[PDB]
RNA sequence: CGGAGAGGUA
């Protein structure tokens, strides 16, 4: 997310365009936009077209022009000395596309290749007229859009919706990199800089969790120091461990510790799960997920998440604010876990409502207990308190004397609402967390960990999740292409260390450039059994599964495999929110807004046409009256519910005085006849 | 009627209502006592909430409220998690897919709001839309699927009829549907293959009620030999019990049928239990059709190459007359452009014949569940022609199909009109709810206020035009132009008797006998031309679609319209003359459309002369003037 | 509608509305379209001021516009002239009895002022101003039929308990 | 180990032979666990009798009529089909149907030697017109579940003979659902609701303990590896 | 003609509509029977007048609105407009 | 090939890429 | 048609902690069903034993790390949570490990009580390079199935504990294959081939038989009808 | 908890 966010290319700013102004002509893909910005990976909502991302070989000129690499092609050579080409001067040439078949001697196969003609008509052409050649097939995609496998067998939204939610995914406990990635995924973390790239050659000498000390060839030691459970930007634990030992020998340009989302220095955002595409009983319908409960019991997806609360005791004109234990007018017990300065020991389970730092205001007794506390919806331990105090001479802002600081972490653990996701748009919400035992189980007992629904791949044009599904059972089972007599026509001109792979071998498919059908169709003929000689999927990739629920098996094949899906950052446990009474606004005395501050839902004015509609008037007149403003018609309805008188009659609403009052205000005798 | 509430959130918003009790069966001796026990969760505090919420309904709103079903009301239970549980059938209603979508609940207190919340609001007594009356309560998507696999008949199947050879009796024949079941649960008889039962508890359809028993009816309990599938016997075991027999495939044109006939002929609790059954049926049956995706079950069609090479052909040829300065651009661009939307249609022919009858993708496309058979093309044929930033088609054109996988450039081309796409939804839903706004604001203070204002004064519908070698062929779009009125006037034909009376509902039995009776237009009684001072009389309004009767003294019948015309406004596309939301908007507005071709304004002959930029349509007053 | 009259405005816009709403494949009964046309053709123009008072070119409702037709030809006769007007949504929402609706419709500013200058006197019989006031809707269950029913146990069922 | 709710049986007569067993609070994964292996024991694991086959003098190789009867073979066929027989001989019985001259044919009809007897002596088996005779020779074997016809093991040994299907099991359909109930901090269990329909041999009630019957002593043949090992007990009473 | 409504569409609403003329009907038809049960249950315990308690057995606990639908099911109850 | 040279500690994934990489992506941060 | 031939159950040890047990003759369609009844059950309900939660010397929470160990704490406890233990006290016990100084920490080093047994030596734990000691306490416990974390402040605990999810399934992975005899004589008949394969806690004998027990509980009550 | 801005979900 941090490295898409330091490449991105708002078009809306202080002598830029306007999201409200910003009409359809800006919100599109130009031809020149081809290798300098990304046609995909774009905002999905109001911000559609005004909010690009820099493509990955893109360079900006001095001028602030953009440049794009490119190769060179002499006489029908495709040469070496790549020229970065700008937009202009691309116009002018004629730009060959990389994935046209280059023989290695610099000469097409055949005449005709497809080229952006002058204004971005592709068209074929000799190979005279041709003069120049993008770099990779892979140059117009951005580097989350580069990290999507099989791209070009999805839908451009789709590919659109995956490449904003790789942005998403949740930094889970552990991290396991993706068998079938495409490999922007190396160089999108040691370009992201949350792994720790060692500096220099040299030898590790002593490793811990919190220290690497790398003893260099040259008599120095440079020790780099692990951020452990820090807080990122969103709440998000920013572990980084070391991943090699006290003798190993590193090179400079290595990773020598993990990140948040890593696993041996390469992206791993979610985990690799055995999936089928079977509608089952309706739980997953219309989009929604069933999840097995393994991924609840073995912590495959569990995130770790981070909370920071602060308070500060300004100086004041009145004077003498103090962080003092002693809370005026309070229990014992609740004062238990706070130390002696008054702040809570770490390590203690700080539930909702308990209390974190005991704050006294000496309206200069006249001292309001205003303690920072677990706030709604918080909870888990309390891993690390920050004070800075002004007889430490610190730097503290005007005025103030201390500025504690508390951190809450809580390990969430994946439940039903929340938002999983592949890399190809297949979103959704886990409808239900089924137990492990009534899961559709392969012949060889291996329950399946997610069923998704088949009713959402046709239609939405993202058949590359079936491939990428295909493509990671072969690389967890692993292959061996039997070349005894000859290698197979359709493995002709796959490389060599792909003609057999031992099992959970990671494979990549380049962005545009990776697994062919026929490849994936004799990949899935010639698989390793499991354990015994038995091969639970057929060449079709489907299995043949067991209704764990009732125990016949299902009467057709089902296709399974490992597909690699995220949790998303759009927990439930962040939207579940209610409200009977709270807070109340000032100036208009209806409830106040948000889950913050309690808050209650809006009733907008299009809830207002249906009720009309519906002809309901008695509730339509309470939810406006004696829910939101009329505060004796509120405090009158609470009494009646808690007791067991029927409920009051409705009065005036505040709103309705406070536009009386201003409109007066205006200077209008507004008067209420009678 | 039902949904599931988390109890967490069950117990905040019934907070007062569990303190009440709390304190009423003495776990709390006073208020402030119950208070505390709910703040703290105490054990029993879930044991008293279940005994509150019971019975109450909880209105569920989910934004935007487009239309009048977006707040419906169900029945609160508790659920372990925390997240609503919402019947998969509301979906539609409320637009709701289950890919992160958020919703309100609203908890309605004063006795008169509960009773709006159960009577006015329930769901289940929300089953047709207000805007044309057709059912939103439908199974779609996985119960369409199941219930379109139950109910198939598969030729050559196990423990299908098979007559007589002569040598041992007829086999395949089940004494009843019991004993099919049991055959097919030990493997011998499959749920899809046509077999002759002897059923005792499904109504007969009519033309073998009428010539096996006559007399009065089937008398439940009487027996009749039926040659079906076990299949569409179990879904026929779904429908209510005097419901004829209905031994059809059923797609979900099929479903909708009966639907909604059940709605117009059956209490409303009969329709909303026979599509919880249907749904139970039809999510049961999905899992077990079989239905998957792989690359195997996406076949490719088998002349692909010759056909395009064929097109290919033609395309070199108009390039070079094009060379050859032949024709200019235009002609080029339109020809090419021709000669690949022949190609793209030629390979979906291709594609289309190619697949067998029971492909998963075309199982799930033909079974009206989801999707067409463009995006089928799209997957294994060759997506065809794309459109550039402008408008205009790509003269490529886009050649790969989405299995194949698209080249860089041909990738490219194709994000050049998702773009418009995404971008044109944004700015069209912007733009519809400030129609639906002003809508709402210009016919808000419409009302039925009377039962019948007893004029004449009406409007007369097309109804069905006489064919010119002599036919009735009925006018397509009558189900939104003469259904849901009452006549005016009375129907008599060739000097007849009165087909219909006046004052009548005009649904299809009416209709039915007016088309046989071989008469064209019917004058019918309207909103335009009610005479009430204030607001319309319910019988110019006419039936409401939504409760299928005549509507209300009380409805307000404006917002209804607003909302019903500008609830389709996303759906409605944006694309000199406007042709979408912006041609409604200058409609409803009378601006002066776009372009103000002009009108006649007497009869008679015309003297149009032609010249550049201009014409002198002069028409000659036959009137005299 | 200058050349055929009302009935024939009426019946093309409903058949314009629904040509465009059929092409997208969406189907709405003719009587919302037909609701909103009978709002949008509800007021006349005054082309004559007569002895009535009213301001030439001013649009009126035509129930005042008859009305006071009919009062006028009984004391003193002069009846005014008026052709048959049709206004967009936005001008038939603003030209509302109430200036309280037309100001939360759009336009405040203009509506509160020419309300301010002609002393407009609103007459809360709307469902929006309603609303706004926090008082039963003058509709469904808020007309005076429905919330004024009487429950009461029969004789029968009285003498029962 | 104990588990502490103990599910409880609950059973709710409909028709004279026909029930809806409720269990209740069962381990929320236990609804479907003895739910499927409950339906399929009350299918087919119950003894009962049926029709094996049938011979009908006038009828060897045509079959699609019966000389001096109304109706068809297979009408006939179907009509014995349904005949509840309770037999206690486990070799195959013969019984006999005869009736001459116009009339109704009816399961009373057939004299049932020492074992076999008719639950149901009022059925419409036949009529007969015109001095019209019937004489139907039946075969009787007491099984289990349902079984299809067996074709003939002697082409030889008979030529009128003609199998039928057999419906040994008294029970004809069975039906179960499960159900989220509880209000105990975990509303998470499983309610299963059977329904049961059976012939006039044997009650709901009876099959329902012969199922129950059935599948303990399969279960405790499997149990018997290890007597003395830790489970869970529901208890006694 | 169908199974037993079961819990908030209990009784049917068509049964309940063949009483009166509208749902608008039915709605303050309920809503003021409620009233008048609720009322009933307040005035228990204090003196009792006027508001007379349920006809139609009340359930365990059942709610004021389901026993006065249910009243309205069995016709203990009628109503005029106004 | 496989996943790249480039990096020292480069995991072994190997690549099903046809074509040749004439460029290395430059520093995305750069 | 009265096949008289009652089931007979058979066993096949393949290893010590995988067995085929066969079971025929079962009435035809009767294969599958009692096949996942018995996999549901073992799936679900077989008692075994976990950790319940643990103390490490200089931690108080669980989001720190131990001085001296490349495992942060998080790791240890992903690692600890594939111990596989057999207990037969009824009551929480207690277990500590103690290491100090270079090199690997593993299970073995574990030292149980009387009763409890580690049953998986050798696998990992942490690795100490020069200063780090780990001195760490476990609590086993038996239980059934799955059991989340027990909140430390639910059940009176100290600062410096932390609860771990306890996962007591003994049983690892089951399955079973129909072999279904059908015959135009209809002495059809169903074989079942129950593979049951536990984590060495238990042999398969042990998980058989307590799923046996718990269902003939249930149809026990299930036959107190007649 | 009032304003401004940014990002995001449906
Ligand atoms: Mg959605
Ligand atoms: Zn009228």
């Amino acid at each position: 997310s941090g490295l898409t966010h330091k490449r991105r290319l708002s078009a809306l700013g202080p002598g830029g365009l306007s999201r409200e102004r910003a009409g359809l002509e800006v919100r599109d893909v130009h031809p020149s936009h081809y290798g300098r910005m990304c046609p995909i990976e774009t905002p999905e909502g109001p911000n559609i077209g005004l909010i690009g991302s820099l493509s990955v070989y893109a360079r900006v000129n001095p001028f602030g022009f953009i440049e794009t690499p490119y190769r060179k092609v002499v006489d029908g050579v495709v040469s070496d000395e790549i020229v970065y080409l700008t937009a202009d001067e691309e116009d002018r040439h004629v730009v060959a596309q990389a994935n046209s078949p280059i023989d290695a001697d610099g000469r097409f196969v055949e005449p005709r290749v497809l080229v952006r003609r002058k204004a971005g008509e592709v068209e074929y052409v000799p190979s005279s007229e041709v003069d120049y050649m993008d770099v990779s097939p892979r140059q117009m995609v951005s580097v989350a859009t580069a990290m999507i496998p099989f791209l070009e067998h999805d839908d451009a939204n789709r590919a659109l919706m995956g490449a904003n939610m790789q942005r998403q995914a949740v930094p889970l406990v552990r991290s396991e990199a993706p068998l079938v990635g495409t490999g922007m995924e190396l160089r999108a973390a040691i370009d992201a800089g949350d792994v720790v790239v060692a500096e220099e050659s040299g030898v590790i000498e002593e490793v811990s969790a919190d220290y690497i000390t790398v003893m260099h060839d040259n008599g120095t030691r440079r020790t780099y120091r692990m951020r452990k459970f820090a807080r990122s930007n969103h709440g998000t634990c920013a572990n980084q461990c070391p991943i090699v030992d006290a003798g190993d020998r590193v090179e400079a340009g290595q990773v020598i510790a993990d990140g948040p989302c890593t696993d041996d220095g390469e992206m791993a955002l979610g985990k690799n799960l055995l999936v089928a595409i079977m509608p089952w009983e309706g739980h997953n319908y219309e989009d929604a997920i069933i999840l097995s409960n393994r991924l609840v019991e073995e912590d495959v997806l569990t995130s770790i998440h981070i909370e920071e609360h602060e308070i500060d005791a300004r100086d004041t004109k009145l004077g003498a604010e103090e962080i003092t234990r002693d809370i005026p007018n309070i229990s014992d017990e609740v004062l238990a876990d706070l130390d002696e300065r008054g702040i809570v020991r770490i390590g203690a389970e700080v539930r909702d409502g308990d209390i974190l730092v005991g704050k006294v205001t000496p309206k200069g007794r006249e001292v309001r207990d205003t303690s920072l506390k677990v706030p709604h919806g918080e909870s888990g331990k309390v891993i690390g308190i920050r004070v800075f105090s002004r007889e430490d001479e610190d730097e503290l802002p005007a005025g103030v004397n201390e500025l504690v600081r508390v951190y809450v972490a809580q390990k969430r653990k994946i439940s039903d609402g929340d938002k999983l996701a592949g890399r190809h748009g297949n979103k959704g919400v886990i409808g239900k967390i089924l137990p492990v035992e009534d899961m559709p189980f392969l012949a060889d007992g291996t329950p399946v960990d997610i069923i998704l629904n088949t009713h959402g791949v046709p239609r939405r044009m993202n058949i590359g999740q079936i491939l990428e599904t295909h493509l990671g059972w072969c690389a967890h089972s692993g292959w061996k292409v039997d070349a005894a007599k000859g290698v197979p026509d359709w493995a002709a001109r796959l490389p060599d260390e792909l003609l057999e792979a031992q099992p959970n071998a990671i494979v990549s498919t380049p962005v545009f450039d990776g697994a062919q059908e026929a490849e994936l169709q004799g990949l899935l003929s010639c698989t390793l059994p499991n354990r015994d000689g038995d091969v639970l999927v057929d060449a079709d990739g489907k299995a043949m599964l067991f209704d764990g629920r009732s125990g016949e098996p299902f009467p057709y094949p089902v296709t399974v495999g490992y597909m690699y899906i995220m949790k998303l950052h759009h927990l439930v446990d962040d939207k579940i929110h209610a409200r009977s009474t709270g807070p109340y606004s000032m100036i208009t005395q209806q409830p106040l807004g948000g889950k913050a501050q309690f808050g209650g839902q809006r009733f907008g004015e299009m809830e207002c046409w249906a009720m009309q509609a519906y002809g309901a008037a008695y509730t339509l007149q309470e939810l406006l009256t004696i829910k939101s403003d009329d505060t004796v018609g509120r405090v009158k309805v609470y009494e009646a519910i808690v007791k067991g008188e029927n409920i009051p009659e409705p009065g005036i609403p505040e709103s309705f005085k406070v536009l009386l009052k201003e409109l007066q205000s205006l200077c209008l005798n507004v008067e209420v006849l009678s | 009627h039902q949904c599931g509430l988390p109890k967490l959130m069950a117990l905040e918003l019934f907070k007062p209502f569990v303190m009440k009790r709390l304190v009423d069966l003495n776990h709390a001796q006073n208020i402030k006592s119950a208070k505390r026990m709910v703040e703290r969760q105490r054990p029993q505090v879930w044991d008293v909430l279940e005994e509150v919420i019971a019975e109450h309904p909880v209105l569920l709103n989910r934004a935007p409220t487009l239309h009048r079903l977006g707040i419906q009301a169900f029945e609160p239970m508790l659920v372990e998690g925390k997240a609503i549980q919402l019947h998969p059938l509301v979906c539609e209603a409320f637009n709701a897919d289950f890919d992160g979508d958020q919703m309100a609940v609203h908890l309605p207190l004063s006795a008169e709001a509960q009773a709006e919340a159960r009577i006015l609001m329930l769901s289940s007594n929300n089953i047709l839309s207000p805007a044309s009356g057709r059912p939103l309560a439908m199974p779609r998507l996985d119960m369409v699927t199941g219930l379109y696999y139950l109910t198939t008949e598969v030729p050559g199947d196990t423990g299908e009829y098979q007559p007589a050879s002569g040598d041992h009796p007829e086999t395949g024949v089940y004494s009843s549907p019991a004993e099919a079941i049991m055959a097919a649960d030990r493997g011998v008889l499959s749920v899809r293959a046509k077999i002759k039962v002897r059923l005792t508890q499904l109504r007969p359809p009519v033309e073998i009620e009428a010539e096996l028993f006559g007399h009065s009816g089937w008398q439940p309990g009487d027996a009749w030999m039926a040659e079906t599938t076990l299949g569409r016997v179990m879904f026929n075991e779904l429908l209510p019990l005097g419901y004829p027999f209905v031994n059809k495939q059923m797609h979900k044109k099929v479903q909708a049928a009966i639907i909604n006939d059940l709605a117009e002929r059956y209490p409303m609790i009969v329709v909303a239990q026979t599509v919880d059954k249907l749904k139970d049926a039809g999510f049961y049956w999905a899992t077990r059709s079989g239905v998957t995706v792989s690359m195997a079950d996406v076949l490719v069609p088998p002349r692909k190459k010759e056909i395009l090479d064929h097109y290919e052909e033609r395309a070199d040829k108009v390039e070079k007359q094009f060379q050859r300065g032949a024709l200019n651009h235009d002609e080029r661009n339109e020809a090419l452009v021709e000669i690949w939307k022949e190609a793209t249609d030629e390979v979906g022919q291709a594609l289309r014949e190619h697949y067998p009858d029971d492909n998963p993708i075309i199982t799930i496309v033909d079974s009206g569940a989801t999707g067409n058979f463009t995006q089928t093309r799209t997957l294994a044929g060759m997506k065809g022609l794309v459109t550039n930033p402008k408008g205009e088609f790509i003269p490529r054109p886009v050649k790969s199909s989405f299995r194949e996988g698209l080249t860089v450039l041909e990738y490219f081309i194709n994000t050049h009109g998702a773009r418009k796409g995404l971008a044109d939804t944004a700015l069209r839903t912007a733009d519809s709810g400030y129609l639906t706004r002003r809508l709402v604001d210009v016919s808000q203070d419409v009302i039925v206020r009377e039962h019948d204002c007893q004029t004449e004064r009406g409007i007369v519908v097309e109804l069905a035009e006489r064919a010119p070698d002599g036919t009735l062929i009925r006018d397509p779009y009558i189900e939104t132009s003469a259904y849901a009125r009452t006549l005016g006037t009375d129907a008599v034909d060739e000097a007849g008797n009165v087909i219909v009376e006046r004052g009548q509902d005009l649904g299809d039995p009416e209709i039915d006998a007016l088309l046989a009776a071989g008469i064209t237009q019917v004058k019918v009684r309207s909103v335009l031309t009610c005479a009430t001072s204030t607001g319309v009389c319910a019988t110019c309004y006419g039936r409401s679609m939504a409760t299928g009767k005549l509507v209300d003294i009380g409805e307000a019948v404006g917002i209804v319209a607003a909302q019903s015309i500008g609830e389709p406004g996303t759906q409605l596309t944006m694309r000199d003359i406007t042709g979408g939301l912006p041609r409604v908007q200058e409609l409803f507005e009378a601006r002066v459309p776009r372009g103000k071709a002009p009108i006649a304004d007497v009869t008679g002959r015309v003297r149009l002369e032609d010249g550049e930029r201009f014409y002198k349509i002069t028409i000659v007053p036959d009137d005299g003037g | 509608l200058r050349v055929q009259g009302p009935r024939e405005v009426q019946i093309h816009l409903v058949r314009e509305v629904q040509e465009v709403y059929r092409a997208q494949g969406v189907s709405i009964h003719d009587k919302h379209i037909e609701v909103i046309v009978r709002q949008m053709l509800r007021r006349v123009t005054i082309i004559d001021s007569g002895s009535t008072e009213f301001l030439p070119g001013s649009l009126i409702d035509r129930a005042e516009f008859e009305a006071e037709n009919r009062r006028v030809v009984a004391e003193g006769g002069e009846p005014a002239a008026g052709r048959p007007v049709l206004m967009g949504i936005t001008k038939a929402s603003l030209a509302t009895d109430s200036w309280l609706s037309a100001a939360s419709f759009q336009e405040t500013t203009r509506v509160l002022t020419d309300a301010a200058i002609n002393c407009r006197s609103d007459k809360l019989n709307g469902l929006k101003e309603n609303v706004i006031i926090g008082k039963l809707i003058p509709a469904g269950t808020g007309i005076n039929r429905y919330r004024n029913i009487a429950v009461q146990p029969t004789e029968e069922a009285r003498a029962a308990a | 180990m104990l588990i502490s709710q103990r599910p409880t049986l609950s059973e709710d007569v409909l028709t004279d032979n026909r029930s809806q067993f409720v269990i209740e609070p069962l381990e929320p994964g236990f609804g479907y666990t003895l739910g499927n292996s409950l339906r399929r024991t009350l299918l087919s694991s119950i003894p009962g009798a049926a029709v094996t086959s049938i011979r009908i003098d006038g009828v060897l190789h045509e079959f699609t009529t019966v000389p001096g009867v109304k109706e068809d073979v297979t009408e006939i066929i179907l009509n014995l089909k349904s005949l509840v027989v309770s037999s206690e001989e486990d070799e195959p019985v013969t019984m006999y149907l005869r009736k001459q001259g116009p009339g109704e044919v009816t399961a009373g009809d057939i004299v049932p030697p020492a074992g076999v007897t008719v639950h149901n002596p009022g059925m419409h088996i036949a009529t007969l017109n015109d001095k019209g005779k019937l004489e139907v020779e039946l075969v009787v074997e007491r099984g289990r579940g349902y079984v299809p016809a067996v074709q003939n093991r002697a082409s030889g040994a008979e030529i009128g003979r003609i199998p039928v299907d057999s419906i040994y099991s008294p029970v004809l359909k069975v039906t179960y659902k499960v159900d989220a109930t509880r209000v105990e901090q975990r509303t998470d269990f499983d309610k299963l609701i059977l329904d049961v329909e059976t012939k006039n041999s044997i009650s709901p009630r009876d099959a329902l303990a012969s199922a129950g019957k059935t599948l303990v002593e399969l279960f405790g043949l499997a149990r018997e590896l290890n007597v003395e090992a830790e489970g869970i007990e529901i208890g006694p009473s | 003609g169908y199974d037993t409504p079961l819990g908030i569409t209990n009784p049917p609403i068509d049964e309940l509509l063949d009483r009166v003329s509208s749902k608008y009907a039915l709605v303050i038809y309920a809503a003021k029977r409620a009233r008048q049960i609720n009322d009933y249950y307040n005035q228990l315990g204090e003196g009792i007048l006027e508001y007379v308690g349920p006809l139609v057995e009340p359930g365990l606990q059942e709610k004021p609105l389901s026993i006065a639908l249910r009243e309205i099911h069995a016709d203990l109850l009628e109503h005029t407009e106004g | 090939s496989s996943s790249n040279n480039s990096v020292p500690g480069a995991p072994n994934r190997v690549s099903f890429a046809k074509l040749r990489e004439p460029l290395e992506v430059p520093g995305l941060l750069d």
